[PDB]
RNA sequence: AAAUAUGCAAUCAAUA
RNA sequence: AAGAUCAUCGAAACGGUAUGCUCCUGAAAAAAA
RNA sequence: ACAUUUAAUGUGAGGUUGAGAUAUAAUAGUU
């Protein structure tokens, strides 16, 4: 509790889950399984600005430094922003937005293989 | 700005839910 | 002699409004040759605003008083382009 | 009469799950009482109030 | 109403009342926390 | 302090001379025109495309491939969309759809509610008060005794925020006009699409 | 300030017209309880005005008529107030001011004075009701053939009157054709033709009471949104860029503008303005897409963005280099 | 004990 | 909120100047080992 | 929700008074 990664309400800013099943990861896994899975939401939607991505979908090159910094790069910070804001305008959890994206791309859930749900928070 | 300071947003940022070090590295 | 009445829009007994766009209160011969001219181009002067009648009337002190090269505006905007807005937005009734 | 296919049944064909079908609905809804503040490109500079 | 100086409506229908405002300020409180921002029109991942 | 060195211009200084001043704030006070705001930004993008870069550039691009995946751009499809321009505002859709009473005799909703809207009012002032333009309306879910998939149609569309559960109450703001009456106005009208929602249910 | 010449600016002529002014206050005051006694509204102003009778609407307003022709016009104060109890209030603190004050503490004291007064509080309940009351609460309920103001509700009532009455002589068919309520509302104004767009004219006051532009009326703008239910952007909802990912945009920021605060109306109606041309005349969406694309890859390689070099190395280094064509004190010397 | 699963500020019960 | 309580790994395992890649603001904090 | 289109749009070509001295034809034909 001295270090807890709750605090002592236990929040879980960047925490998402699936409500098909009880599978939950936060947003920088939301965002590498986006990018793993390029060919899945490509075959919904359906050299070119559409597929320009596509190199981002091995697990090697995302592992290697040329990955991992585009990475991080797209996955910023959301919870460190203007040192103004503070108090009352502290950030607020991202959640909500990385759950619509991830239900207007229909990813799959890694272990429900479903296509919706993908509520905010953990279940 | 001042160590003491950024120790205290990232514990901010531990308590909001994200695990983050605290090691000044 | 003296100023012409003011004449109340509706619901009242004065209106510093019509004198002011006029120029008769406060007296500013700029500001009366700001409204005969708008009047003569044929634009409702007493619709405009109060930072429209200002800026037409320096636009013509600074030509009347420095010359037609005058005033001089960016983009290749003209006086006559402003003039046709300005009788575009407030016909003359 | 009592016939076995119902309305569900019907729309199923097409491929319109009961979850795909609530989620839409209540989005339709939220669209319309709400407004289309869909985070789209641009979208920071229309909702940012002026201060001329 | 039998007492000088005091409410003369019901006692019940001011609990009612009071009960429907603090609710609203509740729900106030929470919309407009949610919705405050320092930086008003930015979205996370939208194009800054 | 003395008085600066006197430069008496030259023939070919006086001929070679701008004949109009330079463009000055004064001047730029006129707004831009559309065609000089299209013109720059052409500009700027040609400069940037002929080599004037910088890696915010190559980042910010990066993201907007990140936006336009997920899909939350207005890019448009070669194959499902390529292979109006006038259209009926949301709004006005509203307005167009609403239903208004006869006359002050007939109700159009039926269920009980409370409506609450706040006025200034002071001493002669010039600067008018601040947050005085918003409305909201609010009532019981167990008042307007929906069935139950109803009921639940109410409380999601309406989200956890406007709901409360101590004791049960929802509320619903309408503050999108500077002006009471438009707000006002525009709360009843989405008042009732919310009813015919639920209805839908 | 000269001597006194002419008796007419004579102390007691002062006295005896502001002793006049107290007088027509207290008739004018005598004329509203008279005419209150002789037109009551029965079951309260706020439910007359809710239930919409033709009678309540007609003794309202004929009441008003008679109190706004009875009000009388004083010598000594330029403000015709409307209110008894502000008229007599202000007569009264008028003469205390002028004969009196002892000295500062009875100068400040005159409105103590004048809140102890018994009659004062008895018309201090008796003021007018003002709109805004139940004007947003008739806009919520969706009224638009009402008008707060008395008079205003009499005349739109006898002009419908008048009308039914003009055919009033199949027949019942036109007779309620020719009702005000009957009428379409797309047909209110030819270039909105959707229904409900247009409300009823709030009773308000609007202006500036005194200043340069004390009688400059309603904007031309404000004139045009007074007589709506709420605004809408379907003034610039047309002819739209041809461009498909442009008319998106601009459709979603229209969507966007007409729910949206800090943002005035002119101001959204300029900014499609000039964004429709802008796009209009900007290059395909598409190609410029491509061409970004093509400039800005992926990864991010050596020697792909241009050299800059130190700002002290560049202009930190003494004189070096003067851009002047024409100049008498070149660098050589 | 078929109750709980327990860290503390600088505003608000005349309303949480 | 921290310094907490409790309970582990534990001594230059201290220190954090320095270092191109990343993030935030803004029209603009660029290049670079 | 029921929702193409007020008239043009040709060359591979996108930069419409140039965002500017200071060695490399580099870029939007070749060089
Ligand atoms: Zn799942």
């Amino acid at each position: 509790a001295a270090r807890r990664v709750g605090g002592i309400g236990r929040r879980c800013f960047l925490t998402l889950h699936c409500s098909a099943c009880s599978f939950f990861f936060q947003t920088s896994d939301a965002i590498k399984l986006i990018l793993t899975q390029q060919h899945h939401i490509l075959r919904k939607k359906g050299a070119a600005s559409k597929f320009s991505l596509l190199p981002l979908a091995d697990a090697s090159l995302l592992l290697k430094r040329r990955g991992a910094l585009v990475l991080r790069s797209l996955h910023g910070d959301p919870l460190v922003g203007s040192r103004r804001q503070r108090g009352e305008f502290a950030p607020q959890a991202p959640t909500a937005e990385m759950a619509k994206m991830l239900n207007k791309s229909c990813v799959p859930c890694p272990r429900c293989k479903r296509e919706g749900r993908w509520e905010e928070g953990k279940k | 700005r001042n160590k003491k300071i950024r120790m205290s947003l990232k514990k901010r940022r531990r308590r909001k839910g994200k695990r983050a070090p605290c090691r000044k590295k | 002699y003296g100023p012409e009445a003011p004449q109340p829009p509706a619901g009242l007994h004065w209106s510093w409004w019509e004198l002011y766009v006029k120029g008769v209160n406060p007296e500013y011969p700029p500001r009366q040759r700001m409204f005969a001219f708008l009047t003569a181009q044929g634009v409702d002067v007493l619709e405009m605003e109060i930072r429209e009648i200002e800026d037409v009337t320096r636009w013509l002190e600074m030509s009347n008083v420095y010359g037609e090269k005058f005033p001089r505006f960016p983009y290749d905007v003209t006086f006559q382009d402003k003039i046709e807005a300005l009788k575009e937005k407030y016909p003359l009734a | 009469m009592r016939r076995l296919a119902s309305p569900s049944l019907r729309r199923l064909q097409e491929g319109q799950t009961p979850h795909s079908m609530r989620k839409s609905a209540v989005a339709d809804a939220r669209k319309k009482i709400f407004g289309y503040a869909c985070g789209m490109p641009g979208e920071e500079q229309w909702v940012r109030p002026l201060q001329g | 109403t039998v007492l000088r100086g005091h409410c003369p409506t019901d006692k019940e229908f001011i609990r009612r009342a009071l009960e429907e405002e603090q609710a609203v300020e509740r729900i106030r409180k929470k919309l407009d926390k949610k919705q405050l921002q320092w930086f008003p029109g930015k979205t996370p991942w939208a194009p800054k | 302090r003395g008085k600066k060195e006197k430069v008496i211009l030259n023939a070919e200084q006086v001929a070679t001379k701008t004949r109009l001043p330079p463009i000055r704030l004064e001047d730029r006070i006129t707004p831009e025109p559309p065609a000089t705001v299209a013109r720059n930004i052409r500009s700027q993008i040609s400069r940037a495309v002929a080599g004037w870069k910088t890696k915010r550039m190559f980042t910010y691009r990066n993201k907007y491939r990140l936006r336009r995946l997920v899909g939350m751009t207005h890019d448009i499809d070669s194959d499902d969309e390529f292979a109006g321009r006038t259209f009926v505002t949301p709004l006005t859709k509203l307005q167009h759809q609403a239903a208004l009473p006869r006359s002050p005799l007939h109700a159009r909703f039926d269920f009980p509610h409370t409506v609450h809207y706040d006025v200034f009012w002071g001493p002669p002032q010039v600067e008018e008060e601040p947050n005085k333009s918003g409305c909201w309306v609010s009532f019981r879910v167990a008042d307007l005794k929906l069935s139950d998939s109803q009921e639940q149609r109410l409380l999601d569309i309406l989200g956890p925020e406007r709901y409360d559960e101590q004791t049960g109450v929802v509320c619903l703001e309408a503050d999108v006009f500077p002006q009471l009456n438009h707000n006002a106005a525009y709360l009843g009208d989405i008042l009732q699409q919310l009813m015919r929602e639920v209805k839908k249910a | 300030d000269h001597y006194i010449t002419s008796a007419n600016f004579s102390e007691p002529v002062e006295l005896l017209s502001l002793a006049e002014d107290l007088h027509k206050a207290e008739i004018y005051t005598q004329t509203t309880e008279k005419l209150e006694k002789q037109w009551p509204a029965a079951g309260g102003v706020a439910k007359g005005i809710q239930g919409d009778q033709f009678f309540d609407v007609m003794a309202a307003a004929v009441r008003e008529d008679l109190q706004d022709q009875s009000r009388p016009v004083l010598v000594n104060e330029l403000t015709d107030h409307e209110n008894p109890y502000c008229m007599k209030r202000e007569a009264l603190r008028r003469l205390v001011l002028h004969a009196c004050t002892r000295n500062c503490l009875d100068e400040t004291l005159t409105d103590t004075l004048l809140d102890r007064r018994a009659d004062l509080q008895r018309l201090r309940s008796k003021a007018r009701l003002p709109p805004e009351v139940l004007e947003p609460l008739a806009a919520f309920v969706g009224i638009t053939r009402f008008s707060f103001d008395r008079r205003a509700r009499l005349n739109q009532k006898v002009t419908a009157v008048q009308h039914a009455l003009r055919q009033i002589s199949e027949k019942v068919e036109a007779v309620l054709s020719v009702l005000p309520e009957n009428f379409p509302s797309d047909a209110l104004h030819p270039h909105h033709p959707f229904r409900n767009h247009f409300g009823f004219e709030s009773s308000v006051p609007y202006g500036v009471v005194g200043s340069i532009s004390m009688g400059k009326g309603r904007k031309k703008i404000e004139k045009e949104l007074a007589r709506l239910r709420y605004p809408t952007l379907q003034r610039v909802a047309h002819s739209l860029p041809k461009d498909l990912k442009y008319r998106e945009s601009v459709a979603h920021a229209i969507r966007v503008l007409e729910r949206s605060r800090g943002w005035d109306f002119e101001s959204k109606v300029k900014a499609i303005n000039a964004l429709v041309e802008v796009w209009n005349r900007l290059a395909p969406g598409r190609t410029y897409e491509k061409i970004l694309n093509h400039a800005f890859p992926v990864f991010r390689g050596r020697g792909m963005v241009k050299k800059t070099r130190s700002r002290a190395a560049v202009f930190n280094k003494g004189l070096k280099y003067i851009r002047s064509l024409t100049t008498q004190k070149p660098l050589h010397a």
